[PDB]
């Protein structure tokens, strides 16, 4: 056991490096930029997970299944956080900032953009804090959603409980009423559940784009996509 | 080029 403040500071220092992706958009080139970006981020995501304390003490199978299960949710919550103070824009990366209307370039993606933007808008209205963001991204990894994946399982429960306790502690510092602290926690958790659903949609869409030969999918992103 | 398990195991 770390303190909740020690835990949150470990999550801060775990944060991955930022990545850059690098003609006007076609369906093809937009998906190329987005898939290129996702693949680079995935590399850093594994290193990030390894810095979440306890994560590397889990069985390797659990480590693998946790990342196969949550990687798209983690990409998406990162995106929402980068975008939180810019209504109508998705800040995918520096030099890849997309207006809502640019979803019209890719078949099916505008529905997903709007869901990502609406979720980002709820985080903005909630005034999601830096400390809360760190906790929720870690909770997503550690299977707050409880997707069905003894010692590794017991450890995992401990780790998720610790990050939940830290989020509760962060919320308590806000000084708002106990009733409002409970409602805030429920709202954040129901938002995580929504991100899971957007992730399922995203996965579907990417598998469709791959199938229709709209975009090639290589390497780590291919590996992670092959698991769904 | 580097896979999930290699990324998890190494460094
Ligand atoms: C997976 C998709 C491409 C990669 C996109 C991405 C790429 C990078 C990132 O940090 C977040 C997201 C979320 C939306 C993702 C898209 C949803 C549909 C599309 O296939």
């Amino acid at each position: 056991t770390l303190s909740p403040e020690q835990l949150v500071l470990t999550l801060l220092e775990a944060e991955p490096p930022n990545v850059l992706v690098s003609m006007p958009f076609t369906e093809a080139s937009m998906m190329m930029s987005l898939t290129k970006l996702a693949d680079k981020e995935l590399v850093h995501m594994i290193g990030w997970a390894k810095k979440i304390p306890g994560f590397v003490e889990l069985s390797l199978l659990d480590q693998v299944r946790l990342l196969e299960s949550c990687w798209m949710e983690v990409l998406m919550v990162g995106l929402m956080w980068r975008s939180i103070d810019h209504p109508g824009k998705l800040i995918f990366a520096p030099d890849l900032v997309l207006d809502r209307d640019e979803g019209k370039c890719v078949e099916g993606i505008l529905e997903i953009f709007d869901m990502l933007l609406a979720t980002t808008s709820r985080f903005r209205e909630l005034k999601l804090q830096h400390k809360e963001y760190l906790c929720v991204k870690a909770m997503i990894l550690l299977n707050s959603s409880m997707y069905p994946l003894a010692e590794s399982s017991r450890k995992l429960t401990h780790l998720l409980n610790a990050v939940t306790d830290a989020l509760v502690w962060v919320i308590a510092k806000s000084g708002i009423s106990s009733q409002q602290q409970s409602v805030r926690l429920a709202n954040l958790l129901m938002l995580l559940s929504h991100v899971r659903h957007i992730s399922n949609k995203g996965m579907e869409h990417l598998l469709s784009m791959k199938c229709k030969n709209v975009v090639p999918v290589y390497d780590l992103l291919l590996e992670m996509l092959n698991a769904h | 080029i580097q896979s999930l398990i290699n990324l998890l195991a190494d460094n």
